[PDB]
């Protein structure tokens, strides 16, 4: 009954710490062991680091020296502190559990959903959203398609939603495009029903953690 | 410390998949098996050799003997296309992981590209730039071409395009986005996309209305 949730993710300078936290509910810090993973291209998947619930730690013999996993049982926590990163250490970053007792029949149950840690020497941008309006009557009846472009942003991820996450059928979110200024840009888009367009309401809501910036653009047909 | 599996491992629906990972020892050692697809976090298939969680179906058999362990994937289904890493250790350098292993499912018949084409929103018009941008979904194989035209002239400035990513369908999703400044979008007569995939094509075309 037990479920992991890492922090946000975001974007790490170079030469700075990356600092990441990894909660835990359905249970108690006791009956597991409490690792840090991470996964990328290059480096594959590897394992960074465990601690126990005691303090006790055990660390990647090549990542040590620059990690320091800590704990805190009071409220059901454990974190991470890469210490000095550079652009080698960009990667997927999964928090995960393992069963208590003997290490040699362990393994990795219970993983996070994992965040993208990004380090460059770059900074923080939001993105601007515009709406992809549809057109405004022709279908007798079917499918107008509608949506929103998110432009300009950095680093990734950045997810989108629709109605609050309502409407799920029909939605389709494309990757981004790593534009020549170094930026990120997607666009998400719905086909739905022609008829809806001036009785339904659609909002495409577009969150981008790592600027902590949230926007809902609500998408209306043109003239 | 090196676990070797093969990059590649394709199987028609039905077929038996067997990946192996390899190193020293290993059959001192229990391995386990990892599953992931695009865009998730690894799921645990097989523990401790052959030991297999609940909720994994019977189908995923695991062994390990010498300096082989393998994972076995009897009557393979469309929906075991994922990434397979093997896990073990060697605690002079603890826990290690595989080279990983993608199992291709093959079938899955040509399909034709969707394409939406969207011209510049009035509130980035407004903004002093414009995008135009073009959808493309639900083909297969990933392998397009994307061309612009100004009225009836080639576009070479201003196009950005992903590679073809797969979806969920097991088919590929891309987009092209063509910059623009709003009175040169203003200027010509029509714009359009153009998606070849295979021999068919398709074109579409937006004007300033």
């Amino acid at each position: 009954q037990v479920q992991l949730q890492e922090s946000g993710p975001g974007l790490v300078k170079s030469s700075e710490t990356l600092s990441l936290t990894c909660t835990v509910s359905g249970g108690s810090m006791g009956g597991y062991y409490w690792s840090w993973l991470r996964q990328s291209p290059v480096k594959g998947l590897e394992w960074i680091g465990y601690i126990f619930h005691t303090g006790h730690t055990n660390y990647n013999p090549s990542l040590e020296s620059r990690v320091t996993v800590s704990v805190d049982t009071s409220e059901n926590q454990f974190s991470l502190r890469l210490r000095s990163v550079t652009a080698a250490d960009t990667a997927v970053y999964y928090c995960a559990s393992l069963p208590r007792g003997q290490l040699v029949n362990a393994f990795f149950d219970n993983w996070g959903q994992g965040t993208l840690v990004t380090v460059a020497s770059a900074s923080t941008k939001g993105p601007s959203v515009f709406p992809l309006a549809p057109s405004s009557k022709s279908t007798s009846g079917g499918t107008a398609a509608l949506g929103c472009l998110v432009k300009d942003y950095f680093p990734e991820p950045v997810t989108v939603s629709w109605n609050s996450g309502a409407l799920t059928s029909g939605v389709h979110t494309f990757p981004a495009v790593l534009q020549s200024s170094g930026l990120y840009s997607l666009s998400s888009v719905v086909t739905v029903p022609s008829s809806s367009l001036g009785t339904q309401t659609y909002i495409c809501n577009v969150n981008h953690k790592p600027s902590n910036t949230k926007v809902d653009k609500r998408v209306e047909p043109k003239s | 410390y090196e676990l070797t599996q093969p990059p590649s491992v394709s199987v028609s629906p039905g077929q038996t998949a067997s990946i192996t990972c390899s190193g020293d020892k290993l059959g001192d050692k229990y391995a386990c098996w990892y599953q992931q697809k695009p865009g998730q976090s690894p799921v645990l298939v097989i523990y401790q050799d052959s030991k297999r969680p609940s909720g994994i179906p019977e189908r995923f058999s695991g062994s390990n003997s010498g300096n082989t362990a393998t994972l076995t994937i009897s009557g393979t289904q469309a929906m075991d296309e994922a990434d397979y890493y093997c896990q073990a250790w060697d605690s002079f350098s603890t826990f290690v992981f595989g080279t990983g292993t993608k199992v291709t499912v093959l079938g899955q018949p040509k399909a034709a590209p969707s394409v939406t084409l969207f011209p510049p929103s009035s509130e980035e018009l407004q903004a002093n730039k414009a995008t135009l941008v073009c959808l493309i979904s639900d083909f297969y194989p990933g392998a397009v071409t994307v061309a612009w035209k100004a009225d009836s002239s080639p576009v070479k400035a201003g196009v950005e395009t992903t590679t073809p990513s797969k979806q969920s369908n097991n088919k590929y999703a891309a987009s092209s986005y063509l910059s623009l400044t709003p009175e040169q979008w203003k200027s010509h007569r029509s714009y359009s996309c153009q998606v070849t995939h295979e021999g068919s094509t398709v074109e579409k075309t937006v004007a300033p209305t």
